[PDB]
């Protein structure tokens, strides 16, 4: 049965287990239940639709309101959060069943009874008022949500004295916004009072429509482009906007600031919620700020379906919004797992704006884009170019982990991760330089460790063998810094040019390219700043051949070979330990970038992908009954894996490796780590749901790797497990 | 910019040079230029991404050329000719030769053409056979990058041009999507094989999987067919066979193809109906070659076995007609002025609409009422290509449903 099939008819462990499902679909839903009146708007989507989708029958009558927190009484600001009341009526029945649903753990007043009774008698005036036998239930949800179903009580004691709004109201009506409930309780009110009050209570019926949305999900699973891409023009969306636009005096009457944004999102994805245990229905959200994206995926159970990139717009023309969706689909590969799940190259992309009564929505079909990006290749032709530094700038950014906050607290992280995988990208890229003049020339690269310690500083040297040299720095705001030595530099040639391409991390966290500066010719670069060069040793990159051969063996045949694995990790270590001081390994953030552009810089694997997200883990909670009390707590903890590559199907088995990282301070810690991390790859053996849709195979490997960044030679660097195997785990 | 907005501006650029006496030649050859280009995938477009001035005026010489056009398709034997020249109307190529050698299979020259650039990259660098084979090595898996075909024709053993037996090749070309790898293979294979490989590749590419540029391949092994009826037969025994066969050639704007197989129950309703709004959102995406656009729609509207698959198309059922986006569409196109057509043809046009209407109007009189409401509302609630902002299209339709009334 489904969500709300479950909620109406009591059955709490059904509907507990339906949303524990939904929960698994969306993995990023719980990030959001406190953005405005999300969670509210949600549930209300789901109620508003459900009869259309034949999930309510015609006689459960549905009532409605949202009850607006108003003003804190904290500073007297006015908030733009609420709860969600929400009642249903069967017409041949005497139970009615309320609905309290918030992000807090409320309960139904006296007046929204009343008005509730007056509203129900209305519709069947063949009752009597004793005849209403009331169950009241709840759901919160703060990593923790509960549903609960409360005490059979008597008398005046079955109701709350006042609903969020009724407080609001009295607050405004006394005009002061610090009176308690207490407070409130204790002044008197006239008889025009009471009737406001009682005006500012009432519950809105849901009338559904006469068109059945049974089928929809039905054309949204289609192999055919063409069939998602028509049943979205035709049908799809004009219901949900519709159905919006029918609700949009309550849901903008009597609050002020409601998050257009996220309750926009949240109405959509309650109307996909309606479907979500008929279907597997992928669901990948960032709203992060000034972005608005929904990216999602509708399956019976298959690899080929089509995936849709919706852009909600609360301000902004539909063509606007149709060209941000166009521009997040196409690089869907970095931001999302739906490409994950899917085979399919192309991709619908809709721009929608509830706002709007002349073309609300517009929809158009866009191609996946291969995330194969060649930063050193990329480099060397923005010399000249600002299109290609913003795609440079774009590449760094975009593959940052999405749950890492850009704010100042976690500038450290943001420049660690930035620095590390822009190194393991250029130091790891094994191609040549493919020249404007039908030409081809070997790289030699470089870092350079600088004299000052604390210097947040990356500096490379690109040196194509024939051709210029490349100046390459990625400084922090304040990185208050001469120029670089290059006598090194094995430099034959009287046409070299040296170029400087400068990056920075200011305090916005966003990162700005300057504009490159020609040096001049190699030996009157040289000549020049003599006196001017910089406190540092410049490093040369070893080469790095053996590790794409190893990492070639790990990705496709050895993939389940421990000592392919160790292999690849001591060609690693090998390539890495010259470079250790320069590079400067302090924190996991770091290590994990490294690697992680390492992985994407080579041929092999397809996709890798950092801070991947496999799914969570409930852990429940139950209360003993007492007089009809009823309680379910299930506690939600994430499992994340910190790297994880694939391999391209053809045999469609991607070769899952999942790699458990830690960073160690010396030698002594490294057993700790190595052992805290086997237990985390325990807690991930526990998730199997994840890892279906990623393979059509039957296992995953899983490894803990330890950087010791105390280590004086390769071989004590990077630690590799040495008892029974324990890195295969096998699917269900 | 995004990827596919740098293809389109490129795809216009290059349009620029298609010059005929015959409106419809241009249409059908500006189409060309874009699957060249690419449309929702790169193609040609990598290896013209940074084009400007003179480099952009050489590929304008090519396609100026008559002798590189077979009709309104592009001729890949003179093309792979022109692209490995090094000069052309006194502007030098500013293509990389080897790439184009391997793309058009011009396989007496893609060996000289790889030495001059192994040896060139060999001189760069700071046993001599082993390190010649690293070399080779590293200089294949870096044109690599751009597609399979730049490391097919060169042994990496050896160093020799690689010798395939056609049917190897032709499986190979079809397998990268390779369309005229496809064309080359396919003229080395024994004719008693044609008529089968042919077959066998159609069947393969026809797939709810497919891409744009299974379309090219299509459409020329369609065109090579001699027994189209028994391949359709064959083709209709799969699931989707005939429907993404139909719907890509579509989609790539090879109309005179998809005629010449409907002119010769092998679908369903539903593709049926997928056929008209692909045929009328090419349409939209296509303002040129609207004329063939819409009379290979009325085709599939004007079928005597597809009586049953029109009645349907226009029966209104669950607030919804199947074919209200293709009237919306239709109704864009008629009234779109950013290109030029004669008062004659918009005349045309209109009446294309009025006698369809009157279809849905006599085949379900008590529901022409509802299906005009949601014609309606289909104008009014999506956005479209060639649909001009901040105006009510719905109007347009109370126009035509007025004059209906008449
Ligand atoms: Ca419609």
């Amino acid at each position: 049965d489904g969500l709300i099939r479950s909620l109406v008819d009591g059955d709490l462990e059904g509907f507990r287990q339906g949303f524990e499902s939904f929960l698994d679909q969306c993995p990023s839903f719980l990030y959001h239940v406190s953005a405005g009146r999300f969670l509210p708007v949600f549930f209300f989507s789901m109620f508003s639709t459900a009869h259309d989708a034949n999930i309510l029958n015609a006689n459960e009558r549905v009532y409605f309101r949202f009850d607006n927190h108003g003003v804190n009484p904290r500073n007297g600001e006015n908030r733009n959060t609420a709860n969600l009341k929400v009642a249903v009526y069967r017409d041949g029945q005497q139970v009615v069943r309320c609905y309290s649903i918030s992000d807090r753990p409320l309960r139904f007043s006296t007046r929204e009874r009343n008005a509730l009774v007056q509203e129900i008698r209305r519709q069947n005036p063949n009752l009597r008022e004793e005849d209403l036998n009331f169950e009241q239930y709840k759901v919160c949800m703060h990593t923790v949500f509960e549903v609960i179903r409360e005490k059979d009580r008597q008398g005046r004691d079955k109701f709350a004295k006042y609903s969020a709004s009724e407080v609001h109201f009295l607050r405004q009506l006394f005009r002061n916004h610090r009176l308690t409930i207490k407070e409130i309780e204790g002044r008197q009110l006239n008889q025009n009072q009471l009737r406001q009050l009682g005006r500012s209570v009432n519950f809105t019926r849901v009338e559904p429509g006469q068109q059945r949305i049974d089928n929809f999900m039905e054309m949204l699973a289609s192999n055919q482009r063409q069939d998602v891409r028509d049943s979205l023009r035709g049908d799809i969306l004009e219901y949900v906007t519709d159905t919006y636009n029918n609700y949009r005096a309550q849901i903008e009457n009597n609050i002020e600031g409601r998050s257009q944004k996220f309750e926009s999102h949240g109405f959509l994805l309650g109307f996909l919620a309606n479907f979500s245990h008929r279907y597997t229905i992928g669901v990948d959200l960032d709203l992060s700020p000034r972005n608005s994206h929904v990216a999602f995926l509708v399956r019976h159970q298959e690899r080929e379906n089509i995936p849709i990139v919706i852009n909600l717009a609360t301000r902004a023309p539909p063509y606007i919004a149709l060209n941000r969706a166009r521009s997040h689909a196409e690089r869907l590969h970095v931001f999302s797992f739906i490409p994950i799940h899917t085979e399919s190259r192309n991709t619908v992309c809709v721009g929608l704006n509830f706002n709007l009564n002349l073309d609300p929505f517009s929809v158009d079909t866009v191609g996946l884009q291969q995330d194969r990006f060649p930063l050193v290749q990329r480099l060397f032709e923005c010399l000249e170019n600002e299109g290609i530094r913003e795609n440079i700038r774009d590449f760094l950014l975009h593959h940052l982990p999405a749950e890492i906050p850009r704010n100042a607290e976690n500038y450290d992280r943001i420049f660690d991760c930035i620095t590390g995988f822009a190194f393991g990208n250029s130091a790891f890229d094994r191609h040549p330089l493919e020249l404007e003049e039908e030409d081809e020339a070997p790289i030699t690269k470089y870092i350079f460790r600088h004299g000052d310690e604390g210097l947040r500083c990356l500096t490379m040297v690109f040196h194509a063998e024939g051709s210029d040299i490349v100046i390459l720095h990625i400084r922090a705001h304040d990185a208050q810094q001469g120029a670089i030595n290059l006598q090194t530099l094995n430099v034959n040639g009287n046409d070299v040019h040296v170029w400087e391409v400068s990056c920075t991390l200011n305090n916005q966290l966003e990162l700005d390219i300057d504009l490159p500066n020609d040096l001049g010719l190699y030996h009157d670069y040289q000549n020049n700043n003599a006196n001017n060069f910089l406190a540092g040793d410049l490093v040369q990159v070893p080469n790095t051949e053996n590790v794409h051969n190893t990492l070639n063996q790990v990705v496709n045949d050895g993939w389940k070979n421990i000592a392919q694995h160790r292999g690849l990790f001591q060609e690693i270590s090998g390539a890495l330990m010259p470079l250790v001081d320069t590079i400067n390994v302090n924190s996991e953030d770091k290590f994990r970038s490294i690697l992680h552009g390492t992985f994407y810089a080579s041929d092999n694997p397809y996709k890798v992908l950092a801070m991947y997200k496999v799914g969570q883990t409930y852990s429940l909670k139950r209360g003993q009954e007492e007089e009809g009390e009823r309680v379910i707590l299930t506690r939600i903890t994430e499992q994340r894996l910190d790297l994880l590559l694939l391999r391209q199907p053809r045999d469609l088995d991607t070769h899952p490796i999942g790699y458990v990282l830690r960073l160690a301070n010396n030698a002594e810690e490294v057993g700790q780590q190595q052992n805290d991390a086997r237990q985390e790859i325990g807690r991930l053996k526990k998730q199997h749901r994840g890892f279906i849709p990623i393979t059509s195979g039957n296992e995953v490997v899983l490894f803990p790797i330890v950087f010791n960044r105390d280590a004086h030679e390769a071989g004590n660097l990077i630690l590799f497990p040495e008892g029974r195997e324990e890195h295969v785990h096998r699917l269900d | 910019p995004t990827q596919k907005e740098l293809r389109d501006t490129m795809s216009k650029k290059l349009q620029e040079a298609i010059k005929h006496p015959d409106p419809a030649v241009v249409a059908g050859r500006k189409s060309a230029i874009k699957r060249w280009v690419g449309v929702l995938q790169d193609n040609f477009m990598e290896h013209i991404k940074y084009f400007k001035g003179d480099k952009l005026k050489f590929l304008h010489n090519v396609f100026q050329d008559e002798g590189c056009w077979s009709g309104v398709r592009l001729d890949n034997a003179a093309l792979g000719q022109r692209f490995t020249e090094e000069k052309i109307g006194g502007i030098d190529n500013p293509l990389r030769k080897y790439e184009m050698a391997c793309s058009y299979c011009v396989v007496d020259k893609i060996h000289p053409l790889f030495q001059k650039r192994f040896e060139s990259y060999r001189n760069k660098f700071p046993t001599e056979t082993e390190f010649g084979k690293y070399v080779r090595n590293s200089l294949l898996d870096s044109i690599k990058r751009k597609g399979p075909v730049f490391d097919f024709w060169i042994d990496r053993e050896s160093g020799e041009l690689k010798k395939y037996d056609a049917v190897e090749g032709f499986d190979s070309a079809v397998k990268f999507k390779w369309s005229e790898g496809v064309e080359y293979f396919y003229n080395h294979l024994k004719e008693e094989d044609k008529e089968k490989k042919l077959t066998e590749a159609i069947l393969a590419l026809s797939r709810v999987q497919s891409v744009e540029k299974d379309a090219p391949i299509l459409d020329f092994c369609v065109n090579k067919i001699v027994d189209k009826d028994t391949l359709l037969q064959k083709l209709s025994q799969k699931d989707k066979g005939v429907y993404s066969l139909f719907a890509e050639l579509i989609e790539s704007c090879f109309f005179d193809t998809v005629h010449d197989l409907v002119q010769c129950k092998i679908f369903s309703q539903r593709d049926y109906e997928l056929f008209l709004s692909s045929l009328s959102d090419t349409m939209l995406k296509n303002p040129e070659l609207s004329v063939q656009a819409r009379s290979l729609i009325m085709e599939f509207w004007e079928c005597g076995s597809l009586y049953q698959y029109r009645k349907a198309a226009v029966n209104t059922s669950n607030y919804t007609v199947p074919t209200s986006g293709v009237f919306a569409e239709l109704i864009v196109n008629w009234r779109r002025e950013d290109i030029y057509k004669t008062d004659e043809e918009k005349e045309i046009e209109k009446k294309e609409i009025l006698d369809m209407m009157s279809f849905a109007k006599d085949c379900f009189p008590e529901k022409f009422e509802l299906f005009k409401k949601l014609i309606i509302r289909d104008l009014r609630l999506c956005g479209r290509e060639g649909k001009r902002v901040n105006v009510d299209y719905g109007l347009f339709a109370e126009e035509l449903f007025s004059e209906l009334e008449k």
